[PDB]
C-alpha cells in the first residue's frame, strides 16, 4: 500500500489563485513561519546544567572498565582468558601463572582503552564478574600512556567504583 | 497578575540562599539560583538537591564542595568531584538515593573518592606487570684464564 | 528561561541610548539651555549672524529683548 | 569644521585600532591577468551603474515638486522612470538577466 | 565640547556592536531550544569581553599579502565608515545636522563596497578575489532599490533632511502610507548587510588568503547593521519628538531600533540560504520593477492629492 | 573551465568527501567524488573476527542507522545458520528497527537543511535524537554503538518500564514533524532550492542502482519491507 | 610586584581564551554525531563559550572526531598547520586516539597523535556528548593552568 506524497492540483478559479497572489506579494508562508521560531523564544529551554546535571543513565550504561573482588576481598579474575578470546579490538593482553598460594590468577591484565570499543563482550563473556564497564564516563586524560590501563589501574578501579558497580548489577543480573 | 507572583518567585529564591551573598556565591558558581530540597551532603561537602517539578534532566543537581582532597575548588568544579554511592543517584541510575538505600561496605572499597587525577604528580604512568622471563649467565667473580 | 536574554539586551539598550541623550544635553549646555540653532538656509545663518553682534558678547544664543529698545 | 574633527576622529581611531590589531599580537612571540570570471559579472556591475546614473537624474525630484510647472515636471519624472523601466525589460528580454551558462 | 560629544557617540556603539553578539547568540539560543550563553559572567554579561580580548592576542593570518598598504586600508575604510554613518543621525538631534543628511547616508554607504574590493586584492588568492567580487556585485545591485525607495519616501518628507523626517511622521508612521516599500527597504537591508538569507559570502566559502583582523571587520559590519536599524525606525517608524524632554524620544526610538535589530536576529534562525542567481533575481526580476512602479506612484501621488510636502 | 580539485594552485583541505568539478562560470559541467577518505578496511578485517566478533563493525558502517545495520548482517548469519530468531525479538527488532529510522530521517532532514542555511530544526529535532538515544542506552547500555541486535535475536530483554516511555515519545512525536514541515514544506526558500532539482528519471534511478527513497521519489513502487518482508 | 603584574596579566588572558574556545570539528565518522549532540540542546556547548560552527581561520583547538586514514593524514595535517596560535587539538573517540577498532588495518593511522600533537584525549566508543563536554572543560582547566607571561618574565 502506498501513497502519494506531491501529486496534488491547484485550483484554477479566481479565489484561489488571488489566495495564492496575496501569498506570494505578502509573504504568508514567511511570517507563519516567524510564527514558530517565535513559540520557541517563550518554551523552556532543554539545556542541562553540566557538571552540576547530569544526563540520565541506565544501570547497562558501558563506562570505564574495573576489576572486581570477592566480599573476602580475593580477586574474581581467574585467568581464563574468555575476554581476551572475544575482545573484538584485541584490546585485552592477559599473562598468568600460580600464584605463590597456588591459584589460578593473572600476572598481566592490560586494556588498550585506545584499542577499545567499549563493546562490553569482555563482560558478557566472563564467568565469574570479573571484569566489567562500570559507569564512569568521566576518565579523559592529557596523555596517550595514561589509557593504557594495567592489571594495579583496573584493580584501583574497582575498589575506588565497587559500591555503584554491585548496585548496577544487582539491578540488571536478571536480565542476562 | 502573574507577572507580580513571578517576581516574588524571584525574590524567594534569594531568601532561600540564605540572602544576597549566597544568592550570588551560587549564581556565579554554578550559574543557577534555583531552590530545590536537600537530599543529602556527602563526606566531601557535596550537597545534593532535586525538585521534581523541574523536567526530567534537571530535577537533580549537586553544588560541589568548595574544597576537596586538599584541593581549592571554589571555582575549578569537576564531574569527577561525584563519589560512587551519589553518582548512581546522580544519573538517574537508581531512584533511592544513599541516604535512603547505602551501598553495601566493603573492606577494600575506598573510603576517600579521588577526582580524576590526569596532569598532576598523581597521574597514572604505565609499565608492565611482569618479571624478567629470560636469565642472563652471571660471569665467575674469581679470575680463571 | 527567556527572559535571561534581557540584561544583554538592557545592556545594548543603554548603550544606544546615551548618544541620543549625551547629544541632546551637551546642546542645551553650549546654548545657554535652549536647542542649538538651526541655520540650514543663507536667511537662518544670516539671522544669527546678527543675533551674535546684537547680543554684544559674540554669542548668538545671548538673546536681546525689550530691555534694548 | 565639526564635520571635519568628526571624521578625522572616525579615522583616526579606526587607524589607531586597526594598527594595535597589528602590533598586540606581536607581544606575543609565535613561532594571464584575465581573471576566470564570467563575464555575466561585468555586466551586472555595467547595469548598475546605468541605472544609478539614471537614479542621479531622480534625485532632484522632491525639490522639483515644489514648482508651479507641475504638468511638466510630472510628465519628465515619469518618461524618465519609463525609460529606465524600458532599459530593464530590455535586459530582462534579452536573456542579460539569467545566469546558466 | 563637541570633541566630547564626538567620543559619546563612538564609544558607546562599539559596546553596543559587542553586546550585539551576546544578544545575537542568546535569542538564537532560545529560538533553538537552548540557552546559549550564560556561564562567561551572570547570564553571559562577561562574553563579548573574553571574545574581544581572545581574537586581539590571536596570531595574525600567515599567508602573505598582495599589498601592504591596501591590506590596512581596507579595515580602516570599513571601520571609518561605519562610525562615519551615524554622525547625521537625528535621535532625536544629530551630531551634525546635515542639510542634505539623507543624501549623505547614501553616499557613505555606497564607499563602504571599497572595503570588499580592496580587501580581495589584498588577498593575494583568486578564489578571494572571485569572492570578492561576488558579494560586490550583489551589494551594488541591492544599492539601486534602497536608493530609489528612499528616494520615494523623501517625496512625502520634502527634504534631504533627516530630522524632517521626525515633523513628517508627527501624526503618522510612514509605514502605513509606504508599507509596500517598507517591506521591500528591510529586505534590501537584509541583503545588503550579507545577513540571512542573503550570506553567501559565508555560505559559499563552502567546499564540497591573507585576511585581515576579524575583529575590525566584524565591528563595523555590526555597526552598519544597527545604523540599517536605526534608519528604518526613522524613516518608517518616526517617533513623536517633545523638545523640552528630548530624553523621551531617545528611549522610544531606542527600543524600536532594538525591536529592529532582533528581527534581523529572528530572520537568520528561520529561513534557509537563497541560491546567489536567485537573490540576484529577487532583485532585478521582483524588487527592482516594483520599486520603479512605486516610485512612479509615488511621484505623483502628492501631486494628485494635493499633499506636497514643503521644502524646509 | 575553472576547478576545484583541493591541491596546489588551490590551499584548501576537503575532509570527508573531496569534490573535483569542474565549473562553466555558475554551471557544474563535471563531478568527480574522490572517496576513500574514511575507508578503514572492514571488510578486510572482518575475516579475522568470528561471527559475533564482527557484529561491532556494522554499527560503524551507517552510523546513524545502528541496530538496522546490526539486524541486516543478523539476518544473512542467521540464514547461513538455518535458525530463526523467536517472535518477541522479531518484534523488538521491527520496533527499534523503525525508531531507528527516526534517528537516521531526522539526522537527514534536519542536516540538509542545515547545510543551506536552515539551522533551526536541527536543534529543536535533535532534543528528539537525544531522547532517542535513551533508548538504545537503556536496552543496551550504549547510546549509538549497541551492538545489541544479534544473530539469534536480541542480546538482553527490554527493561522494566521501557516500553511506557517509548509510548510517550511516539505519542507527542508527529507534532515536532508537524513544526518542522511548518520550517520547511511551504517555504518559498526551502522549494527554491530543492524543486526540481537532481532529476532521476525511473529507468536511470534502477539502471543506476539506486535504491529507498531514490527510487520512490521517481514514482518506482518498491519496498523490500513491502516486496521481501523480514523479521 | 612585576611578578604580581604578570600573574594578573596571566589570569586575564587565560580566562580570555578558556572563555572563547572557537572549535573547529574534523568530523570524519561516527564521534562527529556525539559531537553534534554536544552542540545539541541539552548540552549547548554555545553556553560555554564555545561556538558550534567556526571557520579554521578563526578557531582556537582542533577536534578530530573519527578515524583518521591514511589517504586523509595530509589533508589533517595541512589544516593543523593553518590554525593560527594558540592552538589546541582534541583526540575523540578510540579511532583518533590510537587507532580504536581498526588499529591493525592497512589504511588507518594509528592514532592522530602521530600526525599533530594532542592535548586532550577523550575516550569511548565513541564517547557520550557528555564525556566530550568533561574533555572540554578539561581542556579549559589546562588553559587556565598556563603561564606564558611569568615565564616569559623569567627568561
Ligand atoms: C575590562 C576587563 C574585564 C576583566 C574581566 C575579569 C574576568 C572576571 C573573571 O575572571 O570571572 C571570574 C572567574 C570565574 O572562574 P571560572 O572561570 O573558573 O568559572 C567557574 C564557574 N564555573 C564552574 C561555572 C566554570 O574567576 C577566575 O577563574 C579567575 C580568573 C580571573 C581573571 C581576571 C583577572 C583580572
Ligand atoms: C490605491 C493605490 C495603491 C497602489 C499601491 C498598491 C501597492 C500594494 C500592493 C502590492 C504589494 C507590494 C508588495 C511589496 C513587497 C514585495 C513583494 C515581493 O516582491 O514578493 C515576491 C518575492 C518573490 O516571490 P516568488 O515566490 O519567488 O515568486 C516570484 C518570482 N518569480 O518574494 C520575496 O520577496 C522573497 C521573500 C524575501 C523575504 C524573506 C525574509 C524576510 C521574510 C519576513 C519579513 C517580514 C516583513 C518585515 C516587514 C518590515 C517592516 C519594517
Ligand atoms: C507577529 C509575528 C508574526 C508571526 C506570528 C503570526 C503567525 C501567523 O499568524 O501566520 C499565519 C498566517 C496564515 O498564513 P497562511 O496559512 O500561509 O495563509 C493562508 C491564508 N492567509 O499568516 C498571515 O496570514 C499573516 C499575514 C501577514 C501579511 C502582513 C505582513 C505585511
Ligand atoms: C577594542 C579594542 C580592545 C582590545 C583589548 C585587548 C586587550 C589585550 C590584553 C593584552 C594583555 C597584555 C599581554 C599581551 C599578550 C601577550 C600574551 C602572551 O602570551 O605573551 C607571551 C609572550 C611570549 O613570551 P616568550 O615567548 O616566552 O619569550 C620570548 C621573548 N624573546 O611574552 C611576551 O613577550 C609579552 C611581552
Ligand atoms: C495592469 C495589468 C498588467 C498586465 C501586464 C502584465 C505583464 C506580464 C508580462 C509577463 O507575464 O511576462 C512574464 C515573463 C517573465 O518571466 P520569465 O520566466 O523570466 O520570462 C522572461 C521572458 N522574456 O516575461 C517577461 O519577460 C517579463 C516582462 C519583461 C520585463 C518587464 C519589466 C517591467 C518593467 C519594470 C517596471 C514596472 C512597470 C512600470 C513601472
Ligand atoms: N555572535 C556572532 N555574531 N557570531 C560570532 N562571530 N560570535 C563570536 C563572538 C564575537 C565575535 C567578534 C567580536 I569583536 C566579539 Cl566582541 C564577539
Ligand atoms: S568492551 Fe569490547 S573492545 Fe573493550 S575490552 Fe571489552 S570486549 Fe574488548
Ligand atoms: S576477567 Fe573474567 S573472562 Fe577475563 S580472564 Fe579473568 S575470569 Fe576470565
Ligand atoms: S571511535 Fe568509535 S564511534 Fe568514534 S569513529 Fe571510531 S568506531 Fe566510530
Amino acid at each position: 500500500t502506498y501513497k502519494y506524497v506531491n501529486l496534488r492540483e491547484p485550483s484554477m478559479d479566481m479565489k484561489s489563485v488571488t489566495d495564492r497572489a496575496a501569498q506570494t506579494l505578502l509573504w504568508t508562508e514567511l511570517i507563519r513561519g516567524l510564527g514558530m521560531t517565535l513559540s520557541y523564544l517563550f518554551r523552556e529551554p532543554a539545556t542541562i546544567n553540566y557538571p552540576f546535571e547530569k544526563g540520565p543513565l541506565s544501570p547497562r550504561f558501558r563506562g570505564e572498565h574495573a576489576l572486581r573482588r570477592y566480599p573476602s576481598g580475593e580477586e574474581r579474575c581467574i585467568a581464563c582468558k574468555l575476554c581476551e578470546a572475544v575482545c573484538p579490538a584485541q584490546a585485552i593482553t592477559i599473562e598468568a601463572e600460580p600464584r605463590a598460594d597456588g591459584s589460578r590468577r593473572t600476572t598481566r591484565y592490560d586494556i588498550d582503552m585506545t584499542k577499545c570499543i567499549y563493546c562490553g563482550f569482555c563482560q558478557e563473556a566472563c564467568p565469574v564478574d570479573a571484569i566489567v564497564e562500570g559507569p564512569n564516563f568521566e576518565f579523559s586524560t592529557e596523555t596517550h600512556e595514561e589509557l593504557l590501563y594495567n592489571k594495579e589501574k583496573l584493580l584501583n578501579n574497582g575498589d575506588k567504583w565497587e559500591a555503584e558497580i554491585a548496585a548496577n548489577i544487582q539491578a540488571d543480573y536478571l536480565y542476562r | 497578575m502573574e507577572l507580580l507572583q513571578v517576581l516574588k518567585r524571584g525574590l524567594q529564591q534569594v531568601s532561600g540562599h540564605g540572602g544576597l551573598r549566597g544568592y550570588l556565591r551560587v549564581l556565579f558558581r554554578a550559574n543557577d539560583v534555583r531552590v530545590g530540597t536537600l537530599v543529602g551532603e556527602d563526606k566531601y561537602g557535596n550537597k545534593y538537591y532535586e525538585d521534581n517539578k523541574q523536567f526530567f534532566g534537571r530535577h537533580r543537581w549537586v553544588i560541589y564542595t568548595t574544597e576537596m582532597n586538599g584541593k581549592n575548588t571554589f571555582w575549578d568544579v569537576d564531574g569527577s568531584m561525584v563519589p560512587p554511592e551519589w553518582h548512581r543517584w546522580l544519573h538517574c541510575m537508581t531512584d533511592d538515593p544513599p541516604t535512603v538505600k547505602p551501598p553495601t561496605a566493603r573492606k577494600f572499597i575506598w573510603t576517600n573518592h579521588k577526582f580524576n587525577l590526569s596532569g598532576t604528580p598523581q597521574q597514572y604512568v604505565p609499565y608492565s606487570t611482569t618479571r624478567k622471563k629470560i636469565q642472563e649467565w652471571v660471569p665467575p667473580s674469581t679470575p680463571y684464564k | 528561561m527567556w527572559f535571561e536574554v534581557l540584561p544583554g539586551i538592557a545592556v545594548m539598550g543603554v548603550c544606544l541610548f546615551i548618544p541620543g541623550m549625551a547629544t541632546a544635553r551637551i546642546h542645551r549646555f553650549s546654548n545657554g539651555g535652549k536647542e542649538k540653532r538651526v541655520a540650514h538656509y543663507p536667511y537662518q545663518w544670516y539671522l544669527m549672524e546678527r543675533d551674535r553682534r546684537v547680543s554684544g558678547v559674540n554669542r548668538s544664543y545671548v538673546s536681546k529683548g525689550l530691555e534694548n529698545i | 569644521m565639526n564635520l571635519m574633527l568628526a571624521l578625522l576622529t572616525n579615522f583616526t581611531l579606526a587607524t589607531l585600532l586597526v594598527i594595535i590589531a597589528f602590533w598586540l599580537p606581536q607581544l606575543n612571540v609565535y613561532s594571464s591577468a584575465r581573471l576566470p570570471f564570467s563575464m555575466k559579472f561585468f555586466l551586472v556591475a555595467i547595469t548598475f551603474l546605468l541605472f544609478d546614473l539614471e537614479i542621479a537624474l531622480l534625485l532632484p525630484l522632491p525639490w522639483a515638486s515644489q514648482t508651479a510647472n507641475l504638468n511638466t515636471m510630472l510628465t519628465m519624472a515619469l518618461f524618465l522612470i519609463i525609460l529606465l523601466a524600458v532599459s530593464l525589460a530590455y535586459e530582462w528580454t534579452q536573456k542579460g538577466l539569467e545566469w546558466t551558462e | 565640547m563637541f570633541m566630547i560629544n564626538i567620543l559619546m557617540l563612538i564609544i558607546p556603539i562599539l559596546l553596543a556592536v559587542a553586546f550585539l553578539t551576546l544578544v545575537e547568540r542568546k535569542v538564537l539560543g532560545y529560538m533553538q531550544l537552548r540557552k546559549g550563553p550564560n556561564v562567561v559572567g551572570p547570564y553571559g554579561l562577561l562574553q563579548p569581553i573574553a571574545d574581544a580580548i581572545k581574537l586581539f592576542i590571536k596570531e595574525p593570518l600567515r599567508p602573505a599579502t598582495s599589498s601592504a598598504s591596501m591590506f590596512i586600508l581596507a579595515p580602516i575604510m570599513a571601520l571609518g565608515l561605519a562610525l562615519t554613518m551615524w554622525i547625521p543621525l537625528p535621535m532625536p538631534y544629530p551630531l551634525i545636522n546635515m542639510n542634505l543628511g539623507v543624501l549623505f547616508m547614501l553616499a557613505m554607504s555606497s564607499l563602504a563596497v571599497y572595503s570588499i574590493l580592496w580587501s580581495g586584492w589584498a588577498s593575494n588568492s583568486k578564489y578571494a578575489l572571485i569572492g570578492a567580487l561576488r558579494a560586490v556585485a550583489q551589494t551594488i545591485s541591492y544599492e539601486v532599490t534602497l536608493a530609489i525607495i528612499l528616494l520615494s519616501v523623501l517625496l512625502m518628507s520634502g527634504s534631504f533632511t533627516l530630522s524632517t523626517l521626525i515633523t513628517t511622521q508627527e501624526q503618522m508612521w510612514l509605514i502605513l502610507p509606504a508599507w509596500p516599500l517598507a517591506m521591500m527597504w528591510f529586505i534590501s537591508t537584509l541583503a545588503e548587510t550579507n545577513r540571512a538569507p542573503f550570506d553567501l559570502t559565508e555560505g559559499e566559502s563552502e567546499l564540497v588568503y591573507a585576511a585581515g583582523p576579524f575583529a575590525l571587520f566584524f565591528m563595523a559590519e555590526y555597526a552598519n547593521i544597527i545604523m540599517m536599524n536605526i534608519f528604518t525606525a526613522i524613516l518608517f517608524l518616526g517617533t513623536s519628538h517633545n523638545p523640552h524632554m528630548p530624553e523621551l524620544y531617545t528611549i522610544n526610538f531606542t527600543i524600536k531600533s532594538l525591536l529592529l535589530t532582533m528581527s534581523f536576529l529572528w530572520i537568520r534562525a528561520s529561513y534557509p540560504r537563497f541560491r546567489y542567481d536567485q537573490l540576484m533575481h529577487l532583485l532585478w526580476k521582483n524588487f527592482l520593477p516594483l520599486t520603479l512602479a512605486l516610485c512612479m506612484w509615488h511621484v505623483s501621488l502628492p501631486i494628485l492629492t494635493s499633499g506636497i510636502p514643503p521644502q524646509t | 573551465n575553472l576547478t576545484l580539485n583541493f591541491g596546489p594552485q588551490h590551499p584548501a583541505a576537503h575532509g570527508v568527501l573531496r569534490l573535483v568539478m569542474e565549473l562553466s562560470g555558475e554551471m557544474v559541467r563535471k563531478c568527480d567524488p574522490h572517496i576513500g577518505l574514511l575507508h578503514r578496511g572492514t571488510e578486510k578485517l572482518i575475516e579475522y573476527k568470528t561471527y559475533l566478533q564482527a557484529l561491532p563493525y556494522f554499527d560503524r558502517l551507517d552510523y546513524v542507522s545502528m541496530m538496522c545495520n546490526e539486524q541486516a548482517y543478523s539476518l544473512a548469519v542467521e540464514k547461513l545458520l538455518n535458525i530463526r530468531p523467536p517472535p518477541r525479538a522479531q518484534w523488538i527488532r521491527v520496533l527499534f528497527g523503525e525508531i531507528t529510522r527516526l534517528l537516521n530521517h531526522i539526522m537527514a532532514v534536519t542536516t540538509h537543511a542545515l547545510d543551506i542555511g536552515a539551522m533551526t530544526p536541527f536543534f529543536w529535532m535533535f532534543e528528539e535524537r537525544e531522547k532517542m538515544f535513551e533508548f538504545y542506552e537503556r536496552v543496551s547500555g550504549a547510546r549509538m554503538h549497541a551492538a545489541y541486535v544479534r544473530p539469534g535475536g536480541v542480546h538482553q530483554d527490554l527493561p522494566l518500564g521501557l516500553m511506557d516511555d517509548i509510548y510517550e515519545f511516539s505519542k507527542n512525536f508527529s507534532l515536532r514533524i508537524d513544526e518542522l514541515e511548518e520550517m520547511l514544506t511551504n517555504n518559498r526558500i526551502w522549494r527554491n532550492r530543492t524543486v526540481d532539482i537532481g532529476i532521476v528519471t525511473a529507468e536511470d534511478a534502477l539502471n543506476y542502482g539506486f535504491s529507498g527513497v531514490m527510487l520512490r521519489g521517481s514514482g518506482i513502487q518498491w519496498d523490500l519491507r513491502k516486496t521481501q518482508p523480514y523479521d | 610586584r612585576g611578578e604580581y603584574v604578570v600573574a594578573k596579566l596571566d589570569d586575564l588572558i587565560n580566562w580570555a581564551r578558556r572563555s572563547s574556545l572557537w572549535p573547529m570539528t574534523f568530523g570524519l565518522a561516527c564521534c562527529a554525531v556525539e559531537m553534534m549532540h554536544m552542540a545539541a540542546p541539552r548540552y549547548d556547548m554555545d553556553r560555554f563559550g564555545v561556538v558550534f560552527r567556526a571557520s579554521p581561520r578563526q578557531s582556537d583547538v582542533m577536534i578530530v572526531a573519527g578515524t583518521l586514514t591514511n589517504k586523509m593524514a595530509p589533508a589533517l595535517r595541512k589544516v593543523y598547520d593553518q590554525m593560527p596560535e594558540p592552538r589546541y587539538v582534541v583526540s575523540m573517540g578510540s579511532c583518533a586516539n590510537g587507532g580504536g577498532y581498526y588499529h591493525y588495518s592497512y589504511s588507518v593511522v594509528r592514532g592522530c597523535d602521530r600526525i599533530v600533537p594532542v592535548d586532550i584525549y577523550v575516550p569511548g566508543c565513541p564517547p557520550t556528548a557528555e564525556a566530550l563536554l568533561y574533555g572540554i572543560l578539561q581542556l579549559q582547566k589546562k588553559i587556565k593552568r598556563e603561564k606564558r607571561l611569568r615565564i616569559w618574565y623569567r627568561r
